[PDB]
């Protein structure tokens, strides 16, 4: 083990042993012989060239099946040195196969993280590895790159160092797929400072913020078909630090929750976990205080796609669920009043209608409108009166309205999304007052984890909304990757050639949220009462077919259900439906309900609604969408980002099976292989002279002596230039020094080893000097 | 490496085996120092090895044979002879350079309390019985050291 000892049982499946090590590099492999040949099915293939006849390479797969491909096609083999290579940017052939076979090889020993150059790569396992203790914590702790294997708490620990040499705000986006790994990880990152401050409400601050997310999840966390833990809702997490880089403070900041599940369920998903952890009878006494049964099927507004996950243990959940709450000093009032406004939204779906023999809804019947009004703390008369009939303020009087029965469902409906979103936002408000500290903040280490890209066999507004994010921080990645990063060689005037690295999504980012986009078109639409789902259809096609390439036909299949266009997306054309954007756009409520909800007497309900004003105010949720979520890429703009790129192998929640087209497709939209080559082909660290004299004198003082001014640059050159380094990798800009890929890691080694030894022969001056002390006693006696 | 030729003065091995003398803890005065003793008379004479070092001339020896084993001048002097053939001992750019990684603000003062924990912790850990005898009365009216003025000042004598 040696240096792998400090991560104990973990240390094989983050490094292998040097045993394992040279036994690779004994392997037999021929040079001219071994290569990656392609596939139709599984992509690319490993081959042995047997012979080649008219620019035809004939040569027999790993499968023992012979076949001839042209001239691209063949590819080479990195040689045994570089089986399971913890950084790909240090590959010798860099093309598809040799990242895909470098990810399998190591993804087969369980090794999960794999560095990009300047950023990480994982595959989700499908499987608890012993990976994520304390032990393994404390193993990562201040530990370079060089020192330390890939995983999570590595870059965690780097962004932490980023942090305070440089005195600025840092970022982990983990970006991926619906299934990928981003909430999981996002909770390592978590963990590892929590874990870090724990060394050196009810819980205490790093209980609390490992806690926030068990809390959350219950609410905005479901069952869909690729992830029996999808989140429903986009969180932002700040951990703040002091000075000297001890925990200060945490803040959670949520975006749009997908408040169409409360009422509604495809069928391949559940309603968020909170309604079936509840129904689970692990604490009967919450089924007694919300009137219910324990049959999820009594439950229209949450039994219409699955009710039971394989996966999911909701007794062992609802347990999780509410020590969450406990941990993070919730009372018993906040907590119940949670749960019985939860019981009341379960009620709510059961409240039937019918119509007034000879156009008019009335109630069939009370008991479930009793019920949930005994919840709410209203009066079930004023609640089914005020479905029923609303009032209509007729300028200095009040006139009532009638209601159809569709009018009704579909209002109480509305109620019922409103109240769960609101009591989701009032939670985070809740959370967000336990982790506010008196302690003081200098830097945070803000975590980006949103709901993932995903494609359903119905997409609506929901799903456009959730994809425009992904599209969103995609473009973050080729923005900062690409652009910047050549601009900056510009900007310093570093020799460069600009590369066109294909990697551009302003077309489709632009069709969305551009004016006289989609969100905008909608927008527009929400103005005028005499429009439909049509008109608005007509005026996406009008505006956008033929006209902008992003904006397709929709590809309807027999079968399988309606879609009125199709948008190229980074990661997939997705077909989307329009039915009823509008009214999810404008998400009008019935204001006499309102009311009566404001007049609760459930202190919780009231506070909820205290504030309530919203229309078509004028302010639309896409709107707000595009604006939120302008304000967060422009915050993380100001920001050192670090990217986690989350892999999901195969649609089968299957550990250990990679899906080569899957994976592969995965690494073509992220733009793995072109942000490798940019780490390659660039200058992917840099440092202003000042900076760079300040840390690196050091290194060896007599390049720049004490004395006299020197220029920042000349010192910079003197300096590098009288250094054991290879004098190729470092070039010179206007305010900064610039680093070929490594050269930063190996001055901080020998910045590291240098300041060793001074320490040691400052110590070995001062043992001299408290000898020659006593030395001089004995020569007085 | 016992075998070492001795570029001393004969005036020179007289001087250092005086300074022998006063290190010579034994009953009898049979003019031998312990294993343990050499690192604190080569540092006497006016070298300053660091600990490696001074095990490194001592044949790397064991716990209880720095407590027990004897040596006499003569094979003291050969190890005296080599340590004083190290002079990559740092000069006062490097040493202030060390201590400059502690100063966060760059004023030139270091706290009083962290230039303590760093010689204590790091590098060849010292003593803290070391560390109060060293840092007696080198702080300033607010409790810091200024690290040119200590590198200095441990530089001479
Ligand atoms: N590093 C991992 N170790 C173990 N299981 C994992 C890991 N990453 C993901 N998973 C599995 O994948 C599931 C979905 O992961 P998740 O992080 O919620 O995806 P998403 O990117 O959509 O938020 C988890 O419930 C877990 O079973
Ligand atoms: C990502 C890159 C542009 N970069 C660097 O290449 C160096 C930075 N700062 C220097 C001072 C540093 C050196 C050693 C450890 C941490 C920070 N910042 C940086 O942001
Ligand atoms: F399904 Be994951 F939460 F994006
Ligand atoms: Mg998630």
């Amino acid at each position: 083990d040696a240096e792998m000892a400090a991560f104990g049982e973990a240390a094989p499946y983050l490094r292998k042993s040097e045993k394992e090590r040279l036994e690779a590099q004994t392997r037999p492999f021929d040079l001219k012989k071994d290569v990656f040949v392609p596939d139709d099915k599984e992509e690319f293939v490993k081959a042995t060239i047997l012979s080649r006849e008219g620019g035809k390479v004939t040569a027999e797969t790993e499968h023992g099946k012979t076949v001839t491909v042209k001239e691209d096609q063949v590819l080479q083999q990195n040689p045994p040195k570089f089986d399971k290579i913890e950084d790909m940017a240090m590959l010798t052939f860099l093309h598809e196969p040799a990242v895909l076979y470098n990810l399998k090889e190591r993804y087969a020993s369980w090794m999960i993280y794999t560095y990009s150059g300047l950023f990480c790569v994982t595959i989700n396992p499908y499987k608890w590895l012993p990976v994520y203790n304390a032990e393994v914590v404390a193993a990562y702790r201040g530990k370079k790159r060089s020192e330390a294997p890939p995983h999570i708490f590595s870059i965690s620990d780097n962004a932490y160092q980023y942090m305070l040499t440089d005195r600025e705000n840092q970022s982990i986006l983990i970006t991926g797929e619906s299934g990928a790994g981003k909430t999981v990880n996002t909770k390592r990152v978590i963990q590892y400072f929590a874990v870090i401050a724990a060394i050196g409400g009810k819980g205490t601050l790093e209980d609390q913020i490992i806690q926030a997310n068990p809390a959350l999840e219950a609410f905005g966390n479901a069952k869909t078909v690729r992830n029996d833990n999808s989140s429903r809702f986009g969180k932002f997490i700040r951990i703040h630090f002091g000075a000297t880089g001890k925990l200060a403070s945490a803040d959670i900041e949520t975006y749009l929750l997908e408040k169409s599940r409360v009422i509604f369920q495809l069928k391949a998903e559940r309603d968020y976990h909170i309604f079936y952890q509840i129904l689970s009878n692990k604490k009967p006494e919450l089924l007694d205080m919300l009137l219910i049964t324990n049959n999820p099927y009594d439950y229209a507004f949450i039994s219409q796609g699955e009710t039971t996950v394989a996966s999911i243990d909701d007794a062992e959940e609802l347990m999780a669920t509410d020590n969450a709450f406990d941990v993070l000093g919730f009372t018993t009032e906040e907590k119940n009043s949670m749960y019985k406004l939860t019981g009341a939204i379960m009620h709510f779906g059961n409240m039937k209608f019918k119509l007034k023999q000879r156009e008019q809804a009335e109630p069939d019947g009370t008991e479930e409108a009793d019920k949930s009004a005994y919840l709410m703390g209203l009066n079930s008369a004023d609640l089914l009166k005020g479905l029923c009939h609303p009032r209509v303020k007729v300028g200095n009087e009040y006139v009532t309205k009638g209601q159809n029965v569709q009018q009704v469902v579909y209002a109480k409906g509305a109620l019922a999304k409103a109240v769960y979103e609101r009591m989701f936002n009032w939670m985070v408000t809740r959370i967000n007052a336990t982790l506010e500290t008196k302690q003081p903040r200098q830097y945070f280490i803000g975590v980006l984890d949103i709901a993932g890209f995903e494609i359903f066999d119905f997409n609506s507004f929901e799903q456009l909304c959730i994809n425009f994010t992904n599209e969103k921080l995609q473009q973050f990645f080729n923005h900062h990757m690409f652009v910047l990063e050549q601009e900056e060689y510009k900007k310093e005037g570093i020799e460069w050639e600009f590369i066109d690295f294909g990697m551009d999504l302003q077309a489709c980012i632009d069709l969305i949220e551009k004016p006289m986009g989609i969100m905008s078109i909608l927008e527009e639409e929400c103005m005028f009462p005499k429009a439909t789902d049509m008109t608005f259809k007509a005026k996406l096609f009008d505006n956008h077919l033929g006209k902008s390439s992003n904006f397709q036909k929709p590809r309807n299949i027999k079968g399988k259900p309606e879609a009125h266009f199709s948008l190229i997306h980074y990661a997939g054309t997705v077909d989307y439906n329009i039915i009823g954007w509008l009214q999810k756009n404008k998400d009008p409520l019935n204001e006499t309900v309102v009311d009566l909800y404001k007049k609760s007497s459930l202190k919780m309900l009231s506070s909820l609604f205290a504030n309530y004003a919203g229309f078509d105010s004028f302010q639309t949720v896409s709107a707000l969408h595009r604006e939120n979520l302008n304000k967060l890429m422009t915050n993380l703009r100001s920001t050192h980002p670090h990217f986690v790129r989350c892999i999901i192998p195969n649609e089968t929640k299957s550990p250990g099976v990679i899906d080569n087209p899957l994976v592969m497709h995965q690494l073509r939209c992220n733009g793995v292989l072109e942000g490798i080559r940019i780490c390659r082909k660039g200058f992917p660290n840099r440092i202003l002279y000042g900076d760079f004299r300040q840390r690196y004198r050091i290194l060896n003082p007599a390049a720049i002596p004490e004395g006299q001014f020197i220029d920042s640059r000349k010192g910079a050159e003197k300096l590098l230039g009288s250094l054991d380094i290879d004098h190729n990798q470092y070039k010179f800009g206007h305010t900064k020094v610039f680093f070929k890929a490594g050269l930063l890691g190996l001055l901080e080694e020998m910045r590291d080893e240098r300041l060793s030894r001074i320490i040691t022969r400052i110590q070995a001056q001062s043992r001299g000097v408290l000898s020659r002390m006593e030395f001089k006693k004995l020569l007085e006696r | 490496p016992s075998k070492i030729k001795i570029e001393f003065t004969p005036e020179q091995i007289e001087e250092f085996k005086e300074a022998f003398t006063l290190f010579d803890r034994t009953p009898k005065c049979e003019m031998k120092i312990t294993y343990g003793q050499c690192g604190d008379v080569l540092r006497a004479l006016g070298q300053n090895p660091t600990q490696a070092e001074v095990l490194r001339v001592l044949g790397k020896p064991k716990q209880e044979e720095l407590n027990s084993k004897m040596m006499d001048f003569d094979t003291f002097l050969p190890m005296l002879q080599h340590i004083s053939k190290n002079k990559d001992t740092g000069t006062y750019e490097d040493f202030v350079e060390g201590l400059r990684v502690f100063d966060k603000e760059g004023n030139g003062t270091v706290m009083g309390a962290e230039l303590r924990h760093v010689l204590a912790t790091l590098g060849e850990k010292l003593t803290e019985d070391e560390v109060e005898k060293l840092m007696a009365g080198q702080e300033d009216s607010n409790g810091c050291i200024n690290y040119e003025a200590f590198v200095k000042h441990i530089m001479a004598g």
